[PDB]
């Protein structure tokens, strides 16, 4: 039986954030067609 | 991954190449020519074939792949043409579907069968879909024979390719091949696990009507015949398997640029006499 | 030499949050019109405000 | 004897420093680098160049990466020595940088002075002055070519050079707003200077040309750049008179991981005046003589180090109503913070508080993300402005909490925030991960 | 354009750009630990005043401790030029204890030596701005002063005190506040009536760690490689006339040492490491009939004129054998700062390094005096024959002499900065090496 | 308080503190090879004096050589302000030779340019303290001076010469001492009677290694990536009135080069890179009736007022192609050293860099002049028509016109620092590229 | 301060506002005698 | 020194001390003849 000090964290950390991003391929192809 | 390499690549000669002159179709393989039937459900290009017969109902000819392993261990990093584990769901990106009467083709981006899940003993690749590109072309020829050509390409490789994996009807016991010296036909089926080297000129197996397997071309860096490792062999068990190895786990310094390389196999079937008679044309 | 198990650096009971944390609670509780919901949900709202712990074990040699 | 004797003196302590060695000092190995060349190419300015005008330039594409930008000005003096104070910086009111039409950053007049007065150190700050002012007691009529380097995230560092080679479908432009008045060139205080010449400006950009394999690498692959941005809105201060101590609660509206907040108080009439005027050497026109005019600076010496003439008694930053730190006096923000966090010297009237251990560096070292708070307030306490500025015995002889009566001219409050953001470039198109 | 030299590629380039390893124009930054820095005041134990001892216990209000700044409020008891770093003089010393064991101790004279050697460019000028009156302020002016402390953990966050890991220890700073503060309490040696006592507060910048780092530091043992300052005062042998005095100084140092630094100090005129002379800024009233060479022009106490310095030559012996061949005093004042630091050191302050980069913290060569049985510093003095009141004689003379007023530098201060290791485990800490 | 910031963790932070890789508060120190540094006096071969040449062979006291400091004992013959880096101009030529092959060679004017460009803040000031009289001291004053050398192995231990493994080819240096020193032997061209000869000593700092690494140095081959100086001086045309000259000056450079540095100097006054004028610090007696613009106020020989500098514009052209667009003179005096060094370059000293950080040791961009058959530097000069004795014009004229006294700055000195590789194998050292 | 955290801060002006606002009747008269010189004390008078 | 290592160093006072201690008789005298003027020589004499 070992006695230990306690470190209290609280729930406040919260879950971590996420980030998602991207360029639509607006560039497509070029000189692929002409009108 | 801007992986740049200079002079650590052997001159691997892409002796074989595949191109297409067929049209676009939807997602069905219904092909016939000279009474040879050919069917596949579009789960992958080949399921069965024959002349009023079949050779199986599933697990037909399929191209596969093995990435760099610790030492050729087992089916860990298999980038296969089909998500065979799902069996019903072909969760694979099939980019181009060219076919015409008497000869279908396909060009596909493969997937790793184990996927992103860390299973077995070691972890796996990142996502399910890999950047390895492969093709298949099936050409039915007037004489009742069909040429199956496959392609593989991916940057900076030195791995292990699996040209055919066939699991046909278990009725394939008799195994006979012609020795490259034309000395005799050699009948050997007692092991049920024969690793055939270059002496196996063409191999045939039959419960009564035969299927023959004749390998035609495989890449090799034999431009100056260096000592660099590059070998092909069979792994012939109940399941028929053709593979080619570029390198062992890690060489002193080895890369392959990753251009297009292909393999040519001639497959045909019929009475054992007719199969051997064609082979003996040699 | 001085037994002071806790640091005393506003860690232990101090809830440092921006009031936008309310959205975090709404997501857990699903319903956003929490002007009135907290009045009928006292027991759960208090549980969401209590702590978790880590322990620092050491063993020394006895004489 | 000699140095050998110090190797003889070897013991138990030494294994901790020299046991089983990991490094040596006397055989260094240098990493080989991608071949590149630097070239300075002149840009074309759209619109007539002049005072109070707005012009812009479309950046040409001779190189692959952009590493520095230098704006050239040609100015003539409207007066004798001491009438100017960084006129090349007053002339450049702002620079706005966009990629594909999307704003990435903007710099302001009175920011360049804040940066120069805060992060540039002795020789490099002086050399900067050399490029933007007359520093040799030049007389009316003197003509000089002045170079105002820009300090964007990709400037003065190769590491974030803007990859035009990767911005194949987007335009990159710089918008330059020029001053309507420049002290010592067009006006001496409020008095117009007859015959003042219009400036000549040229925008120079330093291009990097890459070797073939890396050139390709940039064109084909996606990039994630960690960049610096400046956030700024101007405030109004509350400098006190007599019998009183003013205070303010200036609420901030900033939105990204932030390295630091820096600020000053200024006289909007006189570019760079961040301190009160007093009848002491270098602080006023004619200072020390009977002709001294305590309401007009000796402009060539507008910045000083005597914080006694500054108005900030104390400050604290509050986050969501919770004090971010215990109140510090103005001298902490003017001298102590930049000593420990930058290593330079900050003149009187310019103040810094950092969230970062090394805000002068470009690798993140601690940030305050204002995007996740309700509010941030910069609470200011001011010095009582009761000292008669015309008496040098008074301004050099008083208590901490008081300053010069002339201090009430420092009516503008400029609070700057410097943050991190991410510049995403894919398929020839660029833009921010988080809008700003 | 630039393509001219880009493709002008040859054999001489292969070892520069062949098989490239890095590209200068794409930097990769490392993602770091989440933390914040906060300044709060400490608890000041004792009565603050001139000649009193005050203790500050560092309140455990964070996970890691890095910057500590002592602030003082003083007034001028005299006019401009009568002060010399009053806040630096006032802080006569500070010592750091952990668990009651002394870790380091710094002295007001040491602070001058450190400012003279290691603090350089703008930081030295801004330093003075924090500790002195530099704008010709007159009697009655009030100024708040800041004295950053220079313990091993006070310049870099990488050596921050892991108080989170010291659950059973108190960390204390014991301050001694000087009875003699030039320009505040005394004008020269004459008391200034009505001078106010200082107001002092000690500021500490605390580091707050997030959840995972806080645990890592709270649980695991740590080994910090740290600096210590070793000091004992001694007595100079400055001569009168016709001779070049010398003395052998017995050194009592231990531990790997980066360098030895020293000065010759006037014990009554703070920071005066040179003789006074009737040269502008070199004594009170210099250049006028009121000039005296017995009292300095205090705000100009520091000088760069080596002719007012007393060291002719010095040598260090290791176990009685010469460690290097005899060098002249100007070597230790002008060249080692050049070779080892890259700053400028005023006259009278001297440095000899054992380290390639003593200004840095990564060990780069040490002299371990724990294994040196006999360490001796040999000091040869200049002959103090020049009449200080005649600038024609002081500014018009040779290498081996200085001014008669030089005999006031009676205090000898030998410093050594060494390495040690601070070991911390199970909430307790202490030094690895004691001798 | 600070914890109110710790919790302010948002999406913007996944790029800053998510999945931390570095902890700023933890420190890792690396164990090194035990070594000692010693300053040992070398023997000077030859009679030391003004205009004399002496040499020294470095005794193999230790294992590696780092810094070298040349000491002078000088007595000034003038009063305060009559000297300007007299120790630096005396050290006229320093040639580094290993086994008969020239490795590098430095010139007094190069030391001044280096000090003008690369030494900065307190460093340049302490430097002058070592080389000049800086406290207004008077005629008869005497003291010891130090001129540290700035060869590739002197400023960083990583390029030290390993004598321990350089046993067949000896390392030696040749020293030429200037025949004329301003304020010590001559005031201009007028000799100072009674001036004493210098005393000189060359001090070398040795590195002593412990057994394990000392053996490794002694037996294994080594390659060091080092710098060399390239130089030949020339003459230019600087006209007074009605003509604005330009010249296409032919360069003589070969190996990968970090930068080209240059000045225009008055051959009789060491460090004069600008015109003299009747303004503060710009000539002897400036501001008084005794002012003259034919003689500098030597202690203030250097200035920062580009108005007295000669260069109007320049561009480097390699085989007929402009390698960058035309720049005006102020760029090369002010802006390039701002970009490349971060210091203050005095007026008349110019820099064009190829390197990002020419002050550093690691290669950061070079021009390989061995692949250039004809490299030139085009120089456009200011018209030197301003009467130097009238401050109304010297401090108040146009940017493209300078002082008439500028026509004396006829010597053009273009310096380059290149890379080479020093290989030492089996006891013999030498350059890899000739 | 409790545990490193600031719990409250009162100013003299607040003590004046509290006394001028919430402390009332005889209690405030006493407070005034607790904090002031009430019964017309002259120069030099000492009060605790 | 041999090879760069100082092995010994003598001083003028040591030379005299050695002469005082170990050179003796006719030898000490002869030494003196080699280092000093021993015959009542006068100002201006040049001696080897």
């Amino acid at each position: 039986p070992l006695l230990t000090p306690s470190s209290q964290l609280l729930p406040k950390p919260s879950p971590e954030a996420a980030d998602f991003a991207q360029f639509a391929p607006k560039n497509l192809q070029a000189q692929n067609f002409l009108t | 991954t801007c992986n740049t390499f200079s002079l650590n690549v052997p001159v691997n000669n892409s002796i074989a190449t595949i191109d297409f002159a067929e049209h676009v179709n939807g997602a069905v393989f219904k092909i016939e020519y000279n009474r040879v039937n050919f069917i596949a459900p579009s789960l992958y290009p080949i399921s069965g074939l024959g002349t009023a017969v079949v050779f199986d109902l599933q697990k037909g000819e399929k191209a596969s792949q093995r990435k760099i392993t610790e030492f050729g261990n087992k089916d860990i990093r298999i980038a296969d043409e089909i998500s065979d584990i799902a069996a019903d769901d072909h969760s694979v990106l099939i980019t181009t579907k060219l076919m015409s009467e008497s000869t279908p083709g396909e060009l596909s981006r493969d997937v790793v069968l184990n996927g992103e899940i860390a299973t077995g003993r070691i972890n796996m690749n990142t996502g399910f879909v890999s950047d390895i590109i492969h093709t298949k072309k099936i050409s039915i020829i007037d004489d009742g024979i069909v040429d199956y050509y496959v392609k593989i390409n991916v940057p900076a490789k030195y791995s292990h390719g699996i040209v055919e994996v066939v699991s046909g009807t278990f009725l394939n016991d008799i195994m006979i091949h012609l020795v490259r010296n034309k000395n005799k036909w050699a009948l050997m089926d007692s092991k049920m696990y024969i690793v055939n080297n270059t002496n196996g000129f063409v191999i045939a197996k039959n419960p009564d009507t035969a299927m023959g397997v004749s390998l035609l071309e495989w890449p090799r860096g034999a431009v100056v015949f260096p000592p660099y490792y590059n070998f092909k062999k069979f792994k012939n068990v109940n399941k028929w398997s053709i593979s080619q190895q570029i390198a062992s786990c890690v060489n002193t310094s080895v890369k392959i640029p990753g251009g297009e390389y292909s393999w040519k196999i001639r497959l045909f079937f019929g009475p054992i006499w007719q199969v051997q008679e064609s082979i003996n044309s040699v | 030499f001085r037994d002071t198990a806790s640091i005393g650096f506003s860690d232990t009971h101090q809830d440092e949050k921006t009031l936008r944390f309310l959205k975090k609670q709404i997501s857990q509780f699903i319903k956003h019109l929490k002007e009135y919901y907290p009045n009928n949900e006292l027991t759960k709202k208090l549980v969401m405000k209590y702590s978790d712990v880590q322990l620092l074990p050491y063993t020394k040699g006895a004489t | 004897a000699g140095g050998l004797s110090q190797l003889v003196a070897y013991g138990a302590q030494d294994v901790y420093l020299t046991g089983n060695p990991q490094i040596t000092f006397f055989k260094t190995v240098y990493r080989r680098y991608t071949n590149f060349a630097i070239e300075s190419i002149q840009q074309t300015i759209n619109g007539s160049v002049g005072f109070g005008n707005k012009v812009s330039t479309q950046i040409s594409r001779n190189g692959d990466l952009i590493t520095d930008i230098v704006v050239e000005f040609v100015l003539t003096k409207g007066g004798n020595g001491g009438t100017t104070y960084y006129p090349a910086e007053e002339l450049l009111q702002d620079v706005e940088l966009e990629i594909g039409g999307q704003r990435i950053d903007k710099h302001y007049n009175d920011w360049f002075r804040t940066y120069d007065a805060l992060f540039r150190m002795n020789d490099d700050r002086y050399n900067y002055r050399r490029m933007t002012d007359w520093v040799n007691n030049e007389l009316v009529g003197a003509q000089k070519r002045f170079y105002v380097p820009l300090i964007f995230f990709f400037n003065q560092t190769p590491g974030l050079a803007l990859p035009l080679i990767a911005l194949q479908y987007h335009e990159v432009k710089l918008y330059f707003t020029l001053a309507s008045q420049v002290q010592g060139v067009n006006y001496n205080g409020s008095s117009a200077i007859a015959g003042a010449a219009q400036p000549t400006m040229s925008v120079w950009v330093d291009y990097i040309f890459l070797d073939t394999q890396e050139r390709t690498r940039f064109a084909q692959l996606p990039h994630e750049y960690l960049i610096e941005q400046l956030q700024f809105t101007g405030s109004e201060t509350a400098t006190p008179s007599a019998t009183t101590q003013a205070s303010q609660n200036i609420r901030l509206n900033f939105n990204h991981p932030t390295k630091y907040l820096a600020w000053n108080f200024n006289n909007p009439t006189n570019y760079g005046q961040y301190t009160a005027l007093a009848n002491i050497p270098g602080a006023c026109s004619g200072a020390g003589t009977a002709a001294a005019t305590v309401t007009t600076p000796d402009y060539g010496n507008t910045g000083t180090y005597n914080e006694q003439l500054a108005v900030l008694d104390s400050a604290k930053i509050q986050l969501n109503g919770q004090d971010r730190f215990a109140t510090r006096k103005g001298s902490y923000f003017n001298k102590v913070q930049p000593y420990q966090s930058i290593g330079g010297v900050t003149p009187a009237g310019v103040y810094l508080y950092s969230f970062a251990l090394k805000p002068a560096g470009r690798q993140p070292s601690g940030t305050c993300n204002f995007s996740r708070i309700d509010n941030a307030t910069l609470s200011l306490t001011y010095k009582t402005c009761s000292i008669d500025a015309t008496s040098p015995a008074a301004v050099l002889g008083n208590t901490e909490t008081v300053t010069a009566n002339t201090a009430t001219l420092l009516t503008a409050l400029n609070i700057y925030a410097k943050n991190y953001n991410v510049l995403r470039i894919m398929s020839g198109m660029g833009g921010l991960a988080y809008a700003n």
